[PDB]
């Protein structure tokens, strides 16, 4: 049984229970808090290696044998940071523990058998996380899908008809017509997709056909006019097919304010996109909302984090925007109004304090849908350069706040839109969308993005080359992403209504169908490690937010990490 | 080196910048697409130096080309010329405004309106109101919606405003500061004047007996302004 | 008649699509790259950028021979997938070739032992299908001679037969010899130039993770880069010893200079042995026949597709690539899949 | 001029490159990106000199960069920089093994392991075994290989390893030159003991009497150590 | 917060952490591990209780609403014992924690959500286990089947055509005719089923063609001609169908030894029935094999426990059987060379040690199909008050050893035969095959067996009644007994080939028909709690048992548990 030192393991197997890993060039340290492998009987690929007839790959497998097995891989997910082997068959997460051969190592779950049918892929030294999951897409541009499949996101939940002027206002695909255009464009793309129908109607047989039509939700837009007839009507259609509404207040305050838009919502549940403020709604108190039980807060990519450029940015974009004038006060009020840099600079920390619960985009409409991870991360990263390391910390870590963040862009996502069983995280079950992650890197730029259980889109160097490391190496569309590939590998959800109608076979859909299911019983208690509800109140006057009595406010940042340090552009 | 697709993007584009100097040096004037590139070239860099602030390459963009430099056209073009670089902070959006001026004659698609009023709203009499926003939040009402049921906080003699909105060009707005008080122009709404939405204060055909519904709802909803309740006699419906 | 087009030729050269046998699944990009390249017809395994794929040309099991054949119908060039034959299991050697594998492909990384390449085999046999091998390298099964005795005296696809690729150290060449062989040559290592013995010591550094300090580490390196078995090679393919050229591609291969290279090398061989004896006539054209085998019928026949593609012949499906003259064996006019122009 | 995809590639890579050294040019800390672009850009252009050569290439491209050129970080990343380029003999790969030095804190990813010593194979007891190479090739064995049958040329006590593997750290193994003899150790194997495989000399469960038929099995097929044949009374499978 | 005391909350709830319960009247103290409820918000069902409207039963259940609820039930598995809450939906144990009302309590996963679809079954004061799974039947009366399942059992797997003297002899179904006549008469009763067929051929067609037709596996038997051949050819085919293979050994020697007969089964795995020797084998060292690494060790009902007449009994039943005469010597000698009151007493031991591992009855043919359970918790019983406590107990208990005999007629028999993945202990995902222990009653007379998810039978009293309680309260056929019920409720187990081959289809079988599999990969350790193995001699004199030098014994008993106190007869 003789030993080894750790330096040397961890060259071969990757970091172990105890060890720490820096997550890129942030402050935020991981460490390893458990470890299902092992010591000595660890998985290797190689040469001389370990996967080998008759060794660690059976000649006797199970009956279950896996497609896929991601060794010695680390975990990073909301249920734990830790070390283990990962299975893959048949598009989903078999298994996460240890795996091998049980004819010749002992304890190896039959879900994790390696045998003559398994391939194999290293993962050692890396760490594995589930795909991420926007869900404030406007589906302007389908250029924007490789783009945030790039940036380690799997899955798109907005709506849209594309460079129209509605899209570009609102994430909304109206009509069943319109919705069918979408879904049967969506067939060409990797990445899951789901829409949204325009709730920004007083009818409630328009509201449900763009259910039965293939909608997971509804989205009620200031545009299309958000007013608490709309928002009233949209809601009791969406309790009866079970399915989830996104809202964008009423900035103009023309029909009420944020105290009336709630009334409208009754208790029930929502999905608020950009509470903050920026993003748009009720001016200037909207960010309030985030504090409430049955409101799923979730903020608005562009300004997180708070930078020192973030609040003139800002200006200029709601400027570009809504025809405003530097000589006419009116439109100088609205601009005040609107862009607060009190109650921007008070969303950094609330995500901090677990009030925020979801990290969108808001794709080419004050959103980039290329830095949703990047930015949750940087933001993490200056609250703790500023706030320090978490009470709710263990040991001399950043696990728990790691955690907290990663939900944000994840599980969060997932169970706000009903697909939480299917996707959102690392586990048993769940459908394999899996992005590997070169802790250097990490939040920034991916390695490579396994799409159902098989790899979709990677790093990859020259072609002609005699490896695949050598320059220029850029993301290279992989198997997953072509043929008849994609369409086992994506998924395009739906209501079950329009599921149960046949909404599949009707629109000649070759890509998995799932539904949506669970969003009218989920609360801001459903969120993970942001379950924080609380009574903000917001000064009407200086535009100060206060939580629970006391007020919150971020200093903004000159410099943030994950940024020039990796891109050239 | 991990390229997403974005960095290609921007490294075509900034040789798109390259080109469009390159061809100023030699002393040629620059087009349309060409002095965009060079603009948007530029700034990238500049965000790349980390130096200049996001606030001051707005306007420092105004300063790569003088009216001399493009082609006459270019300047009525190149209305703006919005552009995303990574400055230490991340990435943000500068909009240099007009970066050229017009030193010339020729103006692509130019207009040529012909003086004289247009007459919006052709014979719908308007009537004027006072109101006032007793609240501390602002409040602005588009062209269109029927003002009878705006925030609750605007006081007003809502009795007066049953089945209208606000006499203005179609899209436009009047807005309210907390406090202000003005008096509006407000026309009576055309087509079937079929009242559904809003505030759900109506729902239905706007007729005299239907503004009694609304002004009893109005009543006990709380919107100021909305007349009283010199006891209300049910209907079999409402 | 007036139902045919019409295509000029002359002044150019047509000849057969290439056909590269040791493909490396490993990125879709290389299809693209093998096909500008005068190639229509890609054989190989893996599952995209896995370890497993870029260390062997294998697409174990039927699942994940599913996802590969449903992933083909989106190119622009003829597929073929090798199973995994590192197996001592028959069931699960067959049910591989009963889901799609035109054949099996045992690997050292897999475990290339005498059990494994028994095994496939007698599987092989029943199937009518194709075997191609890595040779074990560390010998730690045992030696060429053990292998060869393994084979048993029937049929293989012996890929980079040289050694540098991969193979038996360091007698592996050997077996490119031997009547049962079908002897191929990876990409890499040809031509022999002066470059080539300093670039492989670095990718098969880069590779396996040796160091320079450690001794068993510059041992090894120096046990399977032989610039001496490297060097024989160039000489083996003009003999006839050789056969095929293959690329080995994105893992010690160039999917896109396999042709280009396959003339280099005879180009060379001209330059330094002269003319061939079995020439007729003041030209070239058997010695050329020679190597066009190499890349077309030779690797066509070594995997039972020989009587549709893999040569200009009637009745054949038309893969058919025009060449003009003074870029011929590097870059081509124009690619005709199936018979119309893609 | 028929231009492959792998040539707009390269060519791509050469203006990432080009930008690279501008950009270093103006004095700017480059970055990852810009620092593996410019060490690519430049081996690139060499190799189409045709002077300098392969081998020279590789250290060439280590003084490219210094220290205080780039970022803090770039040093611990760059770990090297493969690059593929034409020479006057063809295309050849080219690795700059760590281009740049870690002048600085910072280091991406970095780990903090915590000094002490895994212990691996808990409770497997080793035992040495005299091993030799008795054949003119070199002979390696992998960490979890049945060690009974490893070529027939290592000479030892074959009797003595059965259903054991090289007590190593899994996916490592032990070299025997020509010649050479050590001791290895070696534990037993874990799991079901089922030894499928390798030289066919088990292919079934591994208990005493599977060693009475391996040992037979492997005398027959020559394995040197593999004790003798005293006698077999064969089974009725086997 | 107000508290309460722990006498108290055990009345309403049943044991929490720490506490104690006695196993019937035996001297084995199980003691509750771990409770996953949240004191306070425990479930219970009642005129003014919790489960009711709004309350713990949801009006807002999740969309995985469960069909039956047992709530605070003491577990008692071989994954551990513990308090939860068993949630059950379409026929499977569909969760295993909290469960109650997300909308009114806290921490509810909601494979555990409580809505008006979901019946409850109070637990509370029970214990409540697997079914278990009789592995040695003969098929010789259907009388067995309401016996069996009347003492905990619910799936019974042999061999046999009913009583005719092959299956007296042996547990064998013979042919695919005779498969065929089995498998549509199990459509009529309340038991999972399974067959083996006749492996006492040396005709490999005739081998595989039984597993074709439907059975789980092959069955060697002594009076078919358990020879090194049949046993050869047998397991050959046995591999290739991945089914299992039991055996009789051949007592009299006459083809060889069990040396031979080792040589023969080739290190593959194998189910040796009552390896003691009693119930038939090797004469008289054939129960060393029970220390081999490829042996799955099972001992036969009836010389368990050893008591003082057990060595008596059985003298009788050798000689009613077999035709043997007190005159004549090599009558008396065969019967001495069989029924050594060394090997008896050296078994109960060699259970305790987990050197044995599964516990048969072998049905109508020296052995009682009824008292299996019974049997198995009355030589837990003697053990420990002959050997004491165990060294692997941890904590003032029983625990481990009791998870060490539950194994024996749970989790070990169901590998044992590849139906470990459906049924064979309480895990979520598995058949709902459950049975309802009363802490005193415990291992004899249990209170309701809950087959497919639903009540099959139970205790019932005077049908005429106001209540269930009142005499007379015999065990009653349930709902899940009757009509098509019976054929949601039950599973007849096949060969993946004959189910591939529709052999449900085929034989219009209304029955939910699984294939078994994972029968060829598994060994002596990959029994629960009885991997023990060892080189165990057998002295051909004394016929005293050693094991790994030292030599095992138990001393016979004049008296054991859950006897006479329990029953009338
Ligand atoms: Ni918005
Ligand atoms: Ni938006
Ligand atoms: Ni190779
Ligand atoms: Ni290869
Ligand atoms: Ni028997
Ligand atoms: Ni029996």
């Amino acid at each position: 049984m003789k030993k080894i030192s750790r330096k040397e393991y961890v060259s071969m197997y990757g970091p172990t229970t105890g060890d720490k890993v820096r997550l890129g060039d942030t402050d935020l340290i991981a460490e390893v808090e458990h470890d299902y492998t092992i010591y000595g009987e660890e998985l290797k690929f190689g040469g001389g290696k370990t996967l080998r007839e008759g060794m660690s790959q059976s000649n006797n497998p199970s009956k279950e044998e896996l497609d896929l097995i991601i060794t010695n891989a680390l975990i990073v997910d909301y249920t734990g940071i830790y070390k283990a082997d990962i299975g893959i068959k048949d598009g989903k997460i078999a298994g996460i523990g240890k795996g091998g051969n049980k004819d010749m190592q002992d304890g190896v779950k039959n879900n994790l058998s390696v045998g003559p049918a398994t391939e194999a892929l290293a993962g050692e030294g890396l760490i594995v996380t589930a795909g991420g999951i926007d869900t404030h897409i406007h589906f302007i541009s389908p250029q924007q899908i490789p783009t945030a499949f790039a940036s380690g996101v799997t899955t798109m939940i907005g709506g849209g008809t594309g460079p129209a002027d509605g899209t570009n206002a609102t994430t909304i695909t109206p009509g069943r017509r319109n919705l069918k255009w979408m879904l049967r464009a969506a067939e060409e793309y990797s990445m899951n997709l789901g829409f949204l129908a325009k709730g920004n109607a007083s009818n409630d047989a328009s509201l449900a056909d763009q259910i039965e039509a293939g909608a997971i939700g509804f989205k009620i837009h200031e545009d299309w006019g958000t007013t608490p007839s709309a928002i009233n009507h949209a809601l009791d259609v969406a309790d009866k097919y079970d399915v989830q509404v996104a809202i964008h207040t009423d900035t103009l305050n023309e029909a009420g304010c944020v105290e009336d838009t709630m009334a409208a919502i009754a208790g029930r549940t929502m999905h608020t996109f950009h509470t903050e403020g920026a993003g748009g709604g009720h001016a200037p108190d909207i960010i309030k909302v985030a504090g409430e039980h049955n409101i799923l807060p979730a903020s608005t990519n562009p300004t997180i984090p708070f930078t020192v450029n973030t609040e003139a940015e800002h200006m200029d974009m709601l400027m570009v925007c809504h025809h405003k004038d530097k000589s006419i006060k009116e439109d100088v009020q609205f601009a005040d109004s609107r862009i607060r840099p009190q109650t921007i600079a008070a969303e950094d920390t609330l995500h901090d304090m677990g009030a925020f619960s979801i990290t969108s985009s808001d794709s080419q409409a004050m959103g980039r849908v290329g830095e949703v991870i990047t930015r949750t991360w940087q933001t993490a990263d200056k609250n703790k350069k500023e706030f320090g390391r978490l009470k709710e910390e263990k040991g001399d870590n950043d696990n728990f706040r790691i955690k907290r963040y990663l939900s944000k862009y994840t599980i969060n996502p997932a169970i706000a839109h009903g697909i939480s069983e299917y996707v959102g995280s690392v586990e048993v079950g769940k459908v394999a969308d899996l992005v590997l992650w070169s802790p250097a890197f990490f939040g920034v730029k991916p390695n490579m993005i396994i799409k159902g259980g098989f790899i979709a889109l990677s790093q990859m160097g020259d072609a002609n080359a005699s490896i695949p490391t050598p320059q220029p190496v850029y993301y290279r569309e992989m198997f997953a992403h072509h043929g008849k590939a994609k369409y086992d590998a994506n998924i395009t959800f739906v209501s079950q209504a329009a599921y149960d109608k046949g909404i599949k076979e009707e629109l000649g859909l070759e890509r998995q169908v799932l539904p949506v299911k669970n969003c009218r019983n989920v609360t801001k208690k459903d969120m993970q490690f942001n379950n924080t509800t609380a009574h903000i109140e917001v000064n009407p006057e200086t535009y100060h937010v206060f939580v629970d009595g006391k007020e919150v406010t971020s200093k903004p940042a000159n410099k943030v990490s994950l940024a020039q340090l990796f891109s050239i552009f | 080196m991990k390229l997403t697709p974005k960095e290609l993007d921007k490294l075509m584009l900034h040789y798109a910048g390259e080109l469009a100097k390159k061809r100023k040096e030699k002393g040629i004037k620059l087009n349309y697409v060409e002095a965009v590139a060079l603009i948007s070239a530029h700034i990238m860099e500049e965000a790349r130096a980390g130096k200049k602030t996001a606030a001051e390459l707005m306007q420092e963009g105004r300063t790569l080309l003088k009216p001399d430099d493009v082609m006459d056209g270019v300047a009525s073009m190149i209305h703006e010329v919005g552009i995303e670089a990574m400055f230490p902070d991340g990435t943000k959006l500068v909009t240099v405004h007009t970066p050229i001026e017009a030193n010339g004659k020729l103006v692509p698609g130019e207009l040529f309106l012909k003086n004289e009023d247009i007459t919006i709203n052709e014979g719908k009499k308007a009537v004027s109101v006072k109101v006032k926003n007793v609240g501390d939040r602002p409040v602005q009402i588009g062209s269109h919606f029927h003002f009878f049921e705006v925030n609750r906080c605007l006081d007003f003699d809502r009795e007066k405003t049953f089945g209208k909105r606000l006499d203005i060009a179609a899209g436009t707005a009047v807005r309210f500061e907390p406090g202000e008080e003005k008096s509006v122009e407000l026309i009576d709404i055309g087509g079937n004047r079929r009242i559904f939405g809003f505030n759900a204060l109506v729902d239905r055909q706007a007729d005299n007996e239907s503004k009694k519904i609304a002004l009893h709802r109005a009543k006990e909803r709380g919107f100021h302004g909305a007349k009283s309740d010199d006891n209300y006699v049910k209907t079999i419906k409402e």
